[PDB]
């Protein structure tokens, strides 16, 4: 519950952060980077879990 | 591209012809000052 | 050595400063080659000056090798 709840939350705040950050697809982004480097660390912390 | 008056009988288009001689059938770039989209790349532009 | 370079205004003939004897002629086309052909670059370098994907370098040693397209050497 609680793994799959912040994985929710991310992604209502992914859906928050693709109002700001830019759709750029020449290169990733630093701020793009760290949001993929969260979503991945979840994914790995409930598979882990 | 066409006119908006005048028919084929009126004017008639044709494509310029590079300083070599060879006839620009495609859009021209300035592929030392041009720079590409950051979505879109472009591949061909063939002129008709 | 004595190259032509395009620095000064109109283009002209100026002895390379110590250190570079090489003289070269770059050219490379932009938007405007519709009508007014390639960029023409003069001047005089140590060594071969690095080229482009799209820029073509030519380089000479002899006297008034590198001139303007439209004159004769
Ligand atoms: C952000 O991006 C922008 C672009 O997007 C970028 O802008 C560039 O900035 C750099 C430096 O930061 C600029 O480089 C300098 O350019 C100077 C301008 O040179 C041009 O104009 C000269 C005209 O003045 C002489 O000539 C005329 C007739 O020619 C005469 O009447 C005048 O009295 C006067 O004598 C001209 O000489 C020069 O020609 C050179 O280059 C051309 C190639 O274009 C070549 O054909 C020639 O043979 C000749 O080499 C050119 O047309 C320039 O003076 C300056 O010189 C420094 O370096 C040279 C060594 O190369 C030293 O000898 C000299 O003492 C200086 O230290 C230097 O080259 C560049 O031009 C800008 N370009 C643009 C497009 O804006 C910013 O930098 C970027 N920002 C950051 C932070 O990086």
């Amino acid at each position: 519950t609680l793994s799959i709840s912040v994985l929710l939350s991310l992604t209502v705040f992914l859906l928050v952060i693709v109002e700001l950050i830019p759709s750029t697809s020449s290169a990733v982004p630093l701020i793009g980077k760290y949001m993929l480097f969260t979503m991945v660390f979840v994914i790995a912390s409930i598979i882990i879990t | 591209f066409r006119s908006q008056t005048y028919n084929a009988e009126e004017v008639e288009f044709t494509f310029a012809v590079d300083n070599d001689g060879k006839t620009i059938n495609k859009i021209d770039i300035d592929t030392e000052a041009y720079t590409e989209n950051g979505e879109w790349a472009i591949d061909f532009c063939p002129g008709v | 050595i004595v190259c032509h370079t395009t620095a000064t205004s109109p283009i002209s003939a100026v002895t390379c400063p110590p250190g570079e004897n090489l003289c070269y002629r770059k050219m490379w086309c932009d938007a405007f080659c519709s009508s007014r052909g390639k960029v023409v670059e003069l001047g005089c370098a140590a060594t071969c000056p690095s080229k482009k994907p799209y820029e073509e370098v030519t380089c000479c040693s002899t006297d008034k090798c590198n001139p303007h397209p439209k004159q004769r050497p």
